[PDB]
RNA sequence: ACGAGACUCUGGCAUGCUAACUAGUCUUAGAGGGACAAGUGGCGUU
């Protein structure tokens, strides 16, 4: 009885506590667009215009989201919402409507499932860096 | 409600062919509502040009050694100005945003001969892709040297950008550069 | 100088004293379909599409 | 000498079936087993505006299970990894029940008994045990044992008396009762392998399943012969009727259905999907699926595609 | 590459001949089939035989390969070698014979045979390819 | 592998004359339990079960005294 | 028969698993799984 999921992604976090209430939507614990960083307000936008009030009237989900780097926090939030739907909407209700609605979701864009697999690799021999070497002397 | 972005829309901007779509492919998963789909384009050949036109050109202006690949600007750039253009026109930008660049490009460069000689190079083509990406290359140097040492500064140039963006006509100056070699190249056909 | 689609069907390889030209293989498609060979530059996919603006030009072959 | 048509079409999926097991007491419990940490739950409508519609996702299986089985009542699911584990699913309360983790060797099958009293799993040890509830020891044979590893141990899938049946995949077959548990007789110098074996409803019939198809009967009280039916590829469905006695089974793409008396398939008219590529490899068949009593019949394949058909019996 | 060495070749060829009855097409059955019949020390390199003799059995469905043996398949061309038509090919009513070979035939006290047709010889000595 | 399959020794033999040194690798065989060889065998080598002669009569056909 | 590969370490992956009163199954580390040129096209005494 632990339907649960969260949200990761490259090094940040998001554990999205889903359940029924009253249906009413809270993100970032903070206003809509008002994010300090303000780079990448018009991204978050696409889900609560895209989907609809009638789809998310029944969710209560309460997220703990941390985690330095904008492409690490924002796209884990992006990835959690659909992920913590995705599940809801298996569990509670039927799965042909979840096919129609997370084959929307994940048809808007590939990167909700996929982390990236680059990361910073060994300092290697004789050289400042992976790669480069010290100056070779004649 | 299947409206590109929040403005445009896709059920009425038809060809009716479906080999013109080299320069705006907007069908599938691939469009974009902010282009910082973040990824990379140097893994593999080919993964560099199946980038959308939108995000190489916005990307490619990354020279220097501290404004080299910082996402941020790029896309910090393309909502300012944006956003201010859209309301403040009223009508379609469509006309020069197609009619400068993307039928300004060229139609072939030049390539080395024999074993020896740098005096004259042999006239070859490309497909039109790689000979346009080079010129948009060219006139992201071009756009740098208009506001490098100059008055007209980036994030700024946001007709300029959709100029160089959208599709097919004749009025660039770094195009018309890559038009003279052009010509100084099929001097040989 | 007209704009004629082709197919690409074999790809050569590059040529000069380091390597700076690439040899390609192009059949059109409503010019009394045949096969001509022509030199490029820069990426040229597996079997993508050519556009022979012109319709003389031949690449010498070594 | 059945006749079939094929009436229907049923599209969106994720895992291709594995295993099939229905309670007659209990027709609210469907499933179908999958191999991406998957199990699908069904509903009979028999409709042409809805065959089917998904409602149950049921998930929690950490490894692919090898055979599900059910007790007599359609309450209890007993699903067995290839490692060793058993998991059991319970309806009253709709999550993991009871997650047992005590066998150490790579077991190749799990078992509920239906008397409920015993359970047997199969270890390398060239031995097989009897396990309580309680955590002990109760019987331990360690002479004249499977020559390699017991596959699974099978009781009467119809309500009846239990009659312990040890089947292997080393083409041996064992027939026990509850008091004595004796070899009486053995044979050996088989052809083809034994994938697994089941149990007639009737107890006088002991089918077999394997590559060499060579379906070898035995008796109840010895190992006399009686005969060996035909068969193809890998037999991996074995079941009588019911209430009647025939013989079915699809080693490979075709149905191969047998009357005891005529022994040959009969007519073989089939419906197929055509492909406009010629070096398309169509699927493959393992297990065909009565409805409740052979008026209709259903079969999974690797092509995200489940194929059911309207069978008329006569 | 992806050229697979002579361990991973060798071990598949071995394991299609010896038990080609249980092995399959799908990649997952014949992972599990080779993990189970064969004692092999890695899981990459079982993973690349399992791989090799799917390869393998795409070849065998579309006819025989030189470096197996397998039973059914040598059954079959056996089979096949025991093949005897009806009426032997030298049971010939007519034979065309030249004159030379009847000829012969005639010194080699076989000139009562009326089977032999005595044909027309060829005009021409022209037998000889040209030179150049 | 030769972490675990091969055991080398390296040693001085002081001669009036000099230093000789000796390498002695020696490469164990596999056996398992007993501690004899190393557990597992090399990662390169596919062991299969050999079937036994199998020369069979076409039915199997009771008989009884 | 060495060498190459295989092999060990190393990062990359679970609406899975073995459980922690310093995190709440995200961190830690597992007897394990997962990729294999595998699926499909095109070149290859195919």
């Amino acid at each position: 009885q632990s339907v649960q999921v969260f949200g990761r992604k490259k090094t940040a976090t998001a554990v999205a506590h889903c359940k029924r209430g009253n249906g009413l939507i809270k993100v970032n614990g903070r206003p809509l667009e008002m994010i300090e960083p303000r780079t990448l307000q018009y991204k978050l936008l696409e889900p609560v215009l895209l989907l609809g009030k009638e789809r998310f009237a029944g969710v209560d989900i309460r997220v703990r989201v941390k985690g330095g780097g904008h492409v690490a926090q924002i796209y884990a939030i992006r990835q959690s919402i659909s992920k913590a739907l995705v599940a809801y909407y298996q569990k509670y209700v039927d799965e042909a409507s979840k096919k129609e609605i997370k084959d929307i979701l994940i048809q808007y864009d590939r990167t909700l499932l996929v982390a990236d697999p680059r990361r910073c690799e060994s300092k290697k021999f004789g050289g400042p860096g992976a790669r480069a070497r010290y100056q070779k002397s004649y | 409600d299947i409206k590109l972005f929040g403005k445009w829309s896709t059920d009425d901007v038809q060809i009716n062919d479906i080999s013109l779509q080299d320069y705006i492919a907007v069908k599938e998963k691939y469009a974009k509502y902010l282009p910082h789909s973040a990824g990379r384009y140097a893994a593999k050949r080919f993964r560099k040009a199946q980038c959308p036109i939108v995000e190489r050109l916005t990307n490619s202006m990354m020279m220097h050694g501290r404004n080299n690949g910082k996402k941020l600007m790029t896309v910090r750039i393309v909502k300012h100005a944006f956003e201010i253009i859209h309301l403040l026109t009223g009508e379609n930008p469509l006309q020069v945003l197609v009619n400068a660049i993307i039928n300004s490009g060229p139609r072939e460069d030049s390539t080395r001969i024999g074993r020896a000689g740098t005096v004259r190079r042999q006239a070859v083509d490309v497909s039109p892709l790689r000979r346009v990406n080079q010129a948009i290359w060219l006139l992201c140097t071009g756009a740098r040297e208009a506001a490098f040492r100059n008055i007209k500064t980036i994030a700024e140039c946001l007709a300029d950008e959709l100029i160089n963006a959208a599709k097919g006509s004749s009025n660039s100056y770094a195009i018309k550069k890559k038009d003279e070699l052009e010509r100084v190249a099929k001097s040989n056909r | 100088q007209p704009i004629k689609l082709a197919r690409v069907t074999k790809v050569l390889g590059r040529t000069g004293s380091q390597g700076q030209c690439t040899q390609v293989r192009v059949e059109f498609m409503d010019d009394t379909s045949r096969s001509i060979i022509r030199n490029v530059k820069g990426p040229v996919r597996e079997g993508d599409v050519l556009t022979l603006l012109e319709s003389e030009r031949e690449a010498r072959r070594l | 000498t059945e006749q079939m048509t094929l009436r229907g079409t049923l599209k969106g999926h994720n895992g291709w079936v594995t295993q099939i097991a229905t309670t007659p007491q209990f027709p609210d419990m469907i499933l179908s087993a999958s191999r991406d940490k998957t199990i699908i739950m069904w509903k009979l409508t028999r409709d042409e505006t809805n065959y089917g519609i998904p409602q149950r996702a049921l998930r929690g299986h950490s490894h692919f299970v090898s055979d599900v089985v059910i007790s007599s009542d359609g309450q209890f699911a007993l699903s067995g990894s290839w490692d060793g584990t058993l998991r059991l699913w319970d309806l009253t309360t709709g999550t993991t029940t009871r997650r047992f983790v005590g066998h150490t060797k790579d077991v190749l099958s799990v078992a509920f008994s239906s008397d409920n009293r015993q359970i047997v799993s199969g270890s390398r040890d060239k031995t097989i045990k009897l396990w309580n509830t309680l955590g002990v020891c109760k019987y331990t044979v360690q002479d004249e044992s499977h020559s390699e590893w017991v596959s699974c141990v099978r009781f009467s899938p119809n309500s009846s008396n239990p009659i312990i049946v040890s089947c292997g995949w080393d083409k041996l077959v064992k027939v026990w009762n509850l008091a004595n548990c004796k070899l009486k007789t053995n044979h050996i110098g088989h052809t083809g392998y034994l994938n697994t074996v089941t149990v007639s409803p009737d107890g006088s019939l002991c089918a077999s399943g394997g590559k060499d198809g060579q379906a070898m009967l035995w008796d109840l009280n010895e190992g006399k012969h009686l005969y060996t039916l035909d068969g193809g590829d890998i037999i991996n469905a074995l079941c009588f009727s019911p209430n009647r006695y025939w013989l079915c089974a699809a080693t490979g793409p075709s149905i191969k259905i047998w009357d005891l008396e005529g022994k040959i398939i009969v007519d073989e008219l089939k419906q197929e999907v055509i492909s406009t590529s010629s070096k398309a490899e169509p699927p493959q068949c393992t297990s065909l699926a009565w409805s409740a009593d052979g008026q209709t019949l259903f079969a999974g394949y690797t092509d995200n595609l489940v194929r059911v058909w309207q069978v008329t019996i006569g | 590459g992806r050229v697979r060495t002579k361990t991973v070749k060798k071990a598949a060829r071995v394991i299609i001949e010896k038990y080609y009855t249980r092995l399959g097409n799908d990649f997952h059955t014949n992972k599990r089939v080779c993990e189970e019949i064969a004692i092999i020390p890695s899981k990459k390199l079982r993973n690349k035989i399992a791989g090799y003799v799917t390869h393998l059995m795409k070849r065998i469905q579309r006819g025989p390969v030189r470096g197996i043996s397998i039973k059914l398949q040598e059954e079959e061309r056996e089979r096949r070698d025991n093949y005897v038509p009806e009426v032997s090919a030298l049971d010939q009513e007519i034979i065309e014979v030249d004159p030379d070979t009847k000829e012969m035939l005639k010194l080699l006290d076989f000139g009562s045979l009326s089977n032999l047709q005595v044909t027309q010889p060829t005009v021409g000595m022209n037998f000889k390819t040209p030179r150049g | 592998p030769v972490n675990y399959y091969v055991d080398t020794a390296v040693r001085h033999v002081l001669l009036r004359q000099g230093v000789l040194g000796i390498k002695v690798k020696i490469m164990l065989p596999w056996d398992p339990t007993g501690k004899i060889g190393p557990k597992k065998p090399l990662p390169d080598h596919v062991s299969i079960v050999e079937p036994k002669d199998e020369i069979l009569p076409t039915t199997p056909i009771s008989e009884q005294k």
